[PDB]
DNA sequence: CTCTGAATCTCTTCCCGCGCGCCGTAGGAC
DNA sequence: GTCCTATCGATCTTCGGAAGAGATTCAGAG
């Protein structure tokens, strides 16, 4: 059927019985010797439909001829047997039934629409106690539960003027009798009448589920079952085993129970059973259907079998097993394959080599299209049996058939798009699949007994697509970052290093060749070294800026090897990329201005070559590797045999007490690594000067030519920590607590390591192993839950017109910086017109893609911050605007309208899941900005700001340097002085706080008392003691009112006063002070009155998106004015934050233990820090900004991969923040139809506004919450995606009695209602949908 | 190992999956993920339709390709009905619309 | 054979709108096949439909041009056998 | 006397392919 | 022996999971 949507809601009995085409009365499916279906049970022939595929069970009749037809042998109606998957039947149960899921859902649907707990309804479900109905003069109140004592009582004490009825009954009356509107209009006038915060919410709750109660058709009793439905016995077969038994089916054994528990409840209600009796089978009957609905949800789940508890139909429907992740989402496809791989190095970049078996039995189908076209076989019947005997005329059948038609290969794990791609087959002799070496990195594929999987595209549009979109040439780019995914392999450069370098003295040296090919033949007549250095004619051409080549022909001073290779590099570079040793680096970046010159075709092409070129001179190369490769510095010995006494020294002072135990440690400890530091670099000075040759006179040293040293230089494998590993020494180690080891392990692997030395390293061995097996899970959950919530994005549309963004700046932290501003803003547009560094002059214009040489020219100017458009802040409803996406990272152009940006972001972000762990420095000009400080007595700035940071405008004006000089620093340089690489910039105490005070004045303390708030210390150590205050919690109200003070005091009565500033110098004391200018002391500005003492790799960003509050929320001020305490901490201390025009008493409860940063008086802001440690992004944005919180999502989710070297776009990390604040919650309802409060789709209340106030009615006020991605993924408006992500059984159940109805707008409800996805091509087919309409 | 055409899951009609059965390589929801990440919209609807759940549609397929016509009707993937099924059979009424 | 697109990328001013256009032409090709506006290499039609978008003589406009007018084409035999049918009866 | 804190309870979540091997209602009454 | 009815309807289901969040109960006090 045809369909454009899917509803959801209750199902009336009624309903059910339209569903059901018969009641299924005996529980027998078959006999146990004959195969024939029991009539009236699960499995009846005429209720469900006939077995037989076209014939009646009686056997009257056996052919189409009877088709539709009624027999009254057996009553079974003749058709097409299909039907007996479709056809339902139902049970009419013999007394009412609560629905288990709306009884035990997240909270409690018929607990709440009723207002009784979920244990009292439970009671009362399970026949413990009665409830009073109807109550009429009786003291006893509308539902009132009661025992059956008090029902005993009430049995006497009332006669039938009250009425108390038992489980679901009861429950049913109370439905019956629900009045819904007239309640919803009571509750909701009864708001008004409380504050009661702590039952507001859950009233706003119920108010709300009695609103979609009376907004949708659905009735209360429909919560209560009074008819199942029986599933369609096909979908639970009794499938036969081995001999004359049928496999067990949990569901029909379920059936099984509940109808065999209910057919005795209906015998002893036919024959009076007593009360006692009819209510414990009423009691059994309900359970046995709880087990039936979702087993489990009982006190313990039945069992057939070894405690084996049988699956219900809730458990067929959730689960990593149910049909959500296991049948719909993904299936088995036909026409599809696997094999172990191998590498095939003849294959072109875009071919793919396949067995000749795996290709006949793939392609079947077209041979036979072959062969009836071809007129060589017959029919199918004949073309099968051809193709069964595989003849030699069928190998030419299959050879025209495959001639061009991809196919897609499929390694698994495919953690990124660029795990599917699509070959051009070959036919090849065995049964490897032949795969190529440069496309083996985007698989991730080692060769090493690696299976990988082949699908057939059939359809014509299939194989156009792969064709186009996945195809191996389609793909030279990484969509996570302008980074090639053909980054040559570790075998070809490790033959360009080799055939590019220069040697000393070579044969052939010196002489002149007249061009590249004259030096080929050279090398191949064996006149010359590879290595020979010689001058060679060579001619490059350069296109023009209109893009024309000019050729220019020169002499050049090159190598032999050099000149060889320039005969393959294509016509549009220069000389100087191939006159250097090229290594994995420096190739990488050669190939990519390939593709930045010449253009795609050729740069496939020129790849191929130089695999080619490559793979050959590495086998001339013949660079094996051997014991006598590995070398030992000679001073080896002597640096093990200083540094260990050196350690006895450290010892000796610990065998003469001079020395505390952790301080031996973190001395012996720092000696072994300084050791270590020069083992390795006499280990690798030595490996390069293994190499001194004679240049026709006196020996030179030069480059070593040493297997190892080639092969680390190179970038194949084997990087510096290897080579110290192997050749220096393996050093030291840690603990599975983490702790390093005293004595390291001085040997190498080219030595032998003892036995305690290898029992060492297992530690960090198993530790590693053990790392990488747990986080290769909790990667692929992330990757799981970022796709679930960003798959609905997609670029819908071009231009959204806005103007706003967010800008771009150099991260600069430690110091100096650590990424550049190219980096950042490459590939996006402005946001607004670029201006030229001063003043009144714009450099680029307010919507222009910033590409590589606008780039170039920012770089150009001192331009250091600039404003881009940002997929977050796109104003398109229901989608996002091409232009904020800007660039798409696998094309250069800017991204095409139709792309499914969500789910690329979701696998860029997730790909490398797997890497992360799961267990003044130059001169510059001093930049003070966010200053709060004031002067003391040098009047170095009185640092009075926890803000000040000063930045560093370079020699070229740019901010290279900042950082935060907290408050109480000294600033020694400042006013913009300038100051060399290693001056104290400032000075800071790095234990304590420090309070200072601005005047210089006489002080007392006023209103201290000793004994009182402070503790005469003695100071032991010399006899004069600074008094230490006494804290909050160590007096009591006679020393917590008593609040110490060090207020400035002088004899006019008052301060020197600052101009325009009335408030006295009045200055306090916190907890765990230590003040040293007592009474009549004078305190001059800048003093310090007294002094106060006192992370993570993949979790960090796992938290970090699922934004869980910190365990220690740095509380951050609102609003803004100056801060106050309030009482002092009893259970818990309060403040107050008074703005004269403001909420003068914004309290708010504070932990005693965290200190504070601000005491009595501290201007404050919204966001100002109270304490240290990290933010919160949920106050983030509710207090800061849209644009500040996505700041910090970003860059704290980038500083985790920064850490691990892994570079991935900012942009995807945007979108998913997109994602999680596409939830607003109402402020004010106005003119709106919204709530007075509630959480709204932004969508939805943006769009509201936008007509709203085109009328001119009040719109609606919103503040955009930031929903954690796994809570965000469940909270859509489309209840197919959430309940097909988790908590099935809570979704379906919420939305159920919300009436709810899906658009099917998304990828993963057109996944799984098998229709065009709306993203790529099926974007193209709904736009022309939606337009021809 | 691979698979032209064999063996059918009963309770969703499906493909087998092993190598002792005549079974096909199951498309796993990243490898659908990869897919959605290019702009393969028909593909997809054909890998998840025509070759594996759309039983009158994998036979007008196959007669279509024998054919030499290359072109599917995908109609509607069965696990999805049995879904249907599977959800009336609680107290639930969930349907298409036309609108 | 194609081992790139890109010629008829830079074409049809789309990644996506090229294979559809492509996919129009090789059905057009395949079933009541028109012969190709290109010589042939014993290639599949759809590697002969993206031959013919690089030579830049098939797009969307150029298919819905042939469409309306073979449409018409087939209304015009339509008239005649309508009118010839009126002839005949009397 | 019950209002906002915590404090303790239950419910839910945990990469993905491949390939074997085996094992798969029970007791007692006619 | 086959063919029937039913679930430890005189037990003890496994302690060797983290965690993360709501829900549900309880304090110190207005
Ligand atoms: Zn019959
Ligand atoms: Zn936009």
């Amino acid at each position: 059927e045809e369909f454009d949507a899917i509803k959801i809601a209750l199902a009336s009995p009624d309903m059910i019985r339209s569903w059901s085409f018969g009641e299924v009365k005996k529980p027998e499916t078959i006999n146990y010797r004959t195969f024939k279906p029991e009539r009236d049970g699960l499995f009846c022939a005429r209720i469900f439909g006939p077995v037989k595929d076209y014939e009646c069970l009686c056997g009257k009749y056996k052919r189409l001829k009877h088709r539709g037809v009624i027999c009254e042998k057996c009553g079974v109606e003749v058709t097409q047997t299909k039907v007996r998957r479709e056809r339902m039947g139902h049970i009419e149960l013999a007394s009412p039934t609560a629905h288990i899921w709306f009884l035990k859902s997240l909270p409690s649907r018929i607990g709440l629409l009723l207002d009784m707990p979920l244990r009292d309804i439970e009671r009362v479900l399970y026949f413990e106690s009665y409830v009073v109905i109807e109550g009429g003069m009786t003291n006893l109140e509308r539902q009132q539960i009661l025992t059956e004592e008090q029902y005993l009582d009430a049995l006497e004490e009332f006669g039938d003027e009250f009425d108390a009825k038992m489980g679901a009954e009861a429950i049913q009356a109370l439905l019956k009798s629900m009045d819904l509107e007239q309640e919803c209009e009571q509750l909701r006038e009864e708001l008004n009448e409380t504050n009661s915060e702590t039952k507001r919410k859950k009233l706003t709750k119920r108010i709300k589920l009695l609103e979609a109660f009376v907004q949708s058709g659905n009735k209360p009793e429909w919560m209560i079952l009074t008819v199942l439905p029986v599933l369609p016995p096909d979908l639970r077969p009794l499938v036969p085993l081995d001999g004359g038994r049928f496999a067990t089916s949990d569901l029909n054994d379920l059936y099984r129970r509940v109808i065999n528990r209910n057919n005795r409840l209906k015998r002893l209600l036919d024959l009076a059973a007593p009360d006692i009796i009819v209510r414990n089978e009423k009691r059994m009957l309900q359970e046995a259907v709880d087990a039936l609905l979702d087993n489990g949800r009982r006190g313990r789940a039945i069992t057939g079998s070894n405690k084996r508890p049988l699956k219900s139909l809730a458990d067929m429907i959730k689960g990593k097993q149910g049909r959500f992740r296991q049948n719909l989402l993904g299936k088995r496809v036909d026409y599809s394959g696997r094999s172990v791989i191998t590498v095939g190095p003849y294959l072109r970049l875009h071919q793919c080599g396949l067995p000749k078996k795996m290709a006949l039995e793939l392609f079947k189908p077209f041979i036979y299209g072959k062969l009836e076209l071809r007129g060589l076989a017959t029919t199918i019947k004949a073309a099968k049996k051809m193709v069964e005997r595989e003849e030699a005329v069928v190998w030419d059948i299959l050879d025209e058939v495959i001639r061009e038609h991809p196919v897609l290969l499929n390694r698994a794990p495919t953690l990124h798009r660029l795990g599917i791609q699509a070959f051009e087959p070959v036919l090849i002799e065995g049964k490897a699949i032949q795969l190529h070496p440069l496309v083996c990195a985007a698989y991730n594929a080692d060769f090493d007994g690696d299976q990988m999987a082949v699908h057939v595209p059939l359809t014509l549009e299939a194989q156009l697509e792969a064709r186009a979109l996945m195809m191996s040439t389609n793909n030279i780019l990484s969509p996570a970052n302008g980074e090639p995914i053909i980054v040559p392999s570790q075998d070809v450069v490790l033959g360009l290093y080799y055939m590019t370098r220069d040697c000393v003295n070579a044969k052939g040296e010196g002489m002149v060749l007249t061009g590249p090919k004259e030096a080929e033949r050279l090398y191949r007549s064996g006149l010359a070294s590879l290595h020979a250095r010689v001058k060679v004619r060579i001619t490059e051409y350069e296109k023009d800026a209109n893009g024309e080549l000019v050729a220019k022909t020169s002499l050049k001073d090159t190598t032999v090897g050099r000149a060889i290779l320039w005969m393959i590099v294509p016509k549009g570079l220069p000389y100087s990329i191939v006159n250097q040793a090229l290594g994995k680096k420096a190739i990488s970046k050669m190939l990519n201005t390939c593709y930045r010159i010449l253009g795609l075709k050729p740069t496939v092409i020129f790849a191929d070559q130089i695999m080619y070129t490559g793979f050959a001179y590495a086998a001339r190369s013949g660079a094996s590797v051997g014991i006598d490769d590995m070398v030992i510095p000679e001073k080896k010995h002597e640096i093990i045999s200083e540094a260990e006494a050196e350690v006895a020294e450290i010892q000796e002072q610990f065998q003469s007490g001079l020395v505390t135990a952790g301080e031996r440690y973190n001395k012996v400890i720092d000696i072994w690594a300084a050791a270590n530091d020069r083992v390795s670099k006499a280990m690798m000075d030595n490996l390069q000067t293994e190499t001194v040759i004679n240049r026709d006179g006196q020996e030179e040293k030069q480059v070593s030519f040493n297997s190892i040293y080639m092969m680390a230089d190179s970038g194949a494998r084997g990087s510096a920590a290897q080579i110290r590993q192997l050749a220096g020494m393996r050093g030291l180690m840690a603990k599975p607590d983490g702790s390093i080891i005293e004595t390291p392990i001085t040997a190498n692997f080219r030595e032998g390591l003892n036995v305690l030395q290898y029992f060492i390293s297992t530690h960090g061995a198993r530790k590693g192993l053990a790392d990488t097996a747990l986080k290769t899970a909790n990667s692929g959950y992330l990757t799981r839950r970022l796709v679930d919530v960003a798959q609905d994005l997609v670029v819908t549309e071009d231009d959204c017109g806005t103007h706003e963004g967010i800008m771009m700046t150099p991260v600069i932290e430690g110091g100096d910086v650590k990424e550049p501003l190219r980096d950042r803003v490459l590939g996006r547009v402005t946001a607004e017109d670029v201006l030229k560094p001063g003043t009144a002059d714009i450099l680029v214009p307010r919507n222009t893609l910033l590409h590589e040489q606008w780039c170039d020219l920012l770089e150009e100017n001192s331009v250091d911050a600039v404003k881009v458009r940002s997929v977050v802040s796109c104003d398109t409803d229901f989608g996002v605007c091409a232009h904020c996406y800007g660039r798409d990272l696998a094309r250069g152009h800017i991204i095409n309208k139709g792309e499914a940006i969500g789910v690329i972001a979701a696998q860029s972000i997730g790909e490398p899941g797997t890497q992360l762990t799961m267990r003044v420095k130059n001169k510059g000009s001093i930049k003070l900005s966010n200053v709060k400080s004031v002067v003391n007595s040098s009047g170095k700035l009185v640092i009075t700001s926890r803000n000040t940071e000063l930045k560093l405008i370079d020699e070229f004006g740019r901010t290279k340097e900042s950082y935060k000089v907290p408050y109480g620093a000294v600033l020694a340089k400042g006013d913009g002085e300038q100051v060399a690489g290693g001056e104290t910039v400032a000075n800071w105490d790095p234990h304590t706080m420090p309070v200072i005070t601005e005047v210089s004045g006489f002080v007392r303390f006023t209103d201290m008392i000793d004994g009182q708030t402070i503790t005469r210390q003695t100071d032991e150590l010399t006899g004069l003691s600074s008094l230490v205050v006494l804290d909050s919690a160590e007096r009591t109200a006679g020393g917590k009112d008593l609040r110490p003070a060090l207020k400035i005091v002088d004899a006019q009565g008052n301060d020197v006063l600052i101009p325009g500033t009335d408030m006295p110098a009045q200055y306090f004391l916190p907890g765990k002070a230590i003040v040293q200018l007592e009474d009549g002391v004078q305190i001059s500005s800048g003093d310090t009155l007294a002094r106060i003492p006192q992370t993570g790799g993949l979790p960090r960003v796992a938290d970090l998106f699922e934004a869980r509050r910190p365990k220690e929320p740095a509380i951050l001020a609102e609003i803004s004015g100056i801060v106050s305490f309030g009482k002092e901490t009893k259970g818990k201390r309060r403040l107050v934050i008074t703005p004269v025009d403001g909420s003068d008493p914004y309290e708010e409860m504070i932990p005693k233990w965290r200190q504070l940063n601000v005491f009595e008086g501290e201007r404050v802001e919204r966001g100002d820090v109270i304490s240290d440690g990290p933010e919160a992004p949920h106050d983030i944005l509710r207090l800061r900004g849209v644009h500040a919180v996505t700041r910090y999502i970003v860059n704290e989710v980038q500083d985790v991969y920064r850490l691990q070297g892994v570079k991935i776009n900012d942009k995807h990390i945007e979108v998913i923040v997109r994602q999680m604040l596409r939830k607003a919650t109402i402020v004010n309802a106005g003119s709106s139809d919204f709530l007075e409060g509630e959480q709204v789709e932004y969508s939805r209340v943006k769009i509201a506004n936008r007509e709203l106030e085109a009328n001119g009615k009040v719109g609606a006020t919103y503040s955009r919450d930031l929903l954690g991605i796994t809570k965000a993924s469940l909270a859509t408006e489309s209840f197919i995606s959430a309940a097909s992500f988790q908590e099935t059984t809570r979704v379906l159940t919420e939305a159920a009695v919300a009436g709810k109805r899906d658009e099917l707008r998304g990828l993963k409800e057109n996944v799984i209602v098998g229709r065009l996805i709306p993203a790529g091509t099926g974007y193209a087919y709904h736009q022309d949908r939606m337009r021809r309409r | 190992h691979a698979r032209s055409t064999g063996s059918y899951s009963l309770v969703t009609q499906q493909p087998l999956g092993g190598k002792a059965q005549f079974g096909g390589q199951r498309f796993g929801e990243m490898e659908v993920w990869a897919l959605e990440a290019y702009g393969a919209a028909y593909t997809l609807q054909e890998m998840l339709t025509v070759k594996s759940d759309d039983v009158n549609g994998r036979t007008k397929m196959y007669k279509n390709i024998v054919d030499g016509n290359h072109q599917m009707e995908p109609g509607m993937p069965e696990s999805f009905n049995v879904l249907l099924k599977e959800i009336r059979s609680l107290g639930i009424n969930i349907e298409l619309e036309d609108e | 054979a194609r081992v790139t697109v890109q010629d008829a990328v830079e074409k049809i001013g789309n990644r996506f709108d090229l294979v559809l256009v492509a996919a129009r032409r090789a059905r057009q090709m395949q079933v009541g096949g028109k012969d190709p506006l290109v010589p042939e290499e014993n290639d599949k039609t759809t590697v002969i439909a993206l031959r013919e978008i690089e030579e830049g003589l098939i797009n969307n406009q150029i298919l819905d041009v042939r469409e309306r007018q073979e449409q018409q084409e087939q209304e015009a035999a339509e008239l005649q056998a309508v009118t010839a049918i009126a002839e005949g009866r009397r």
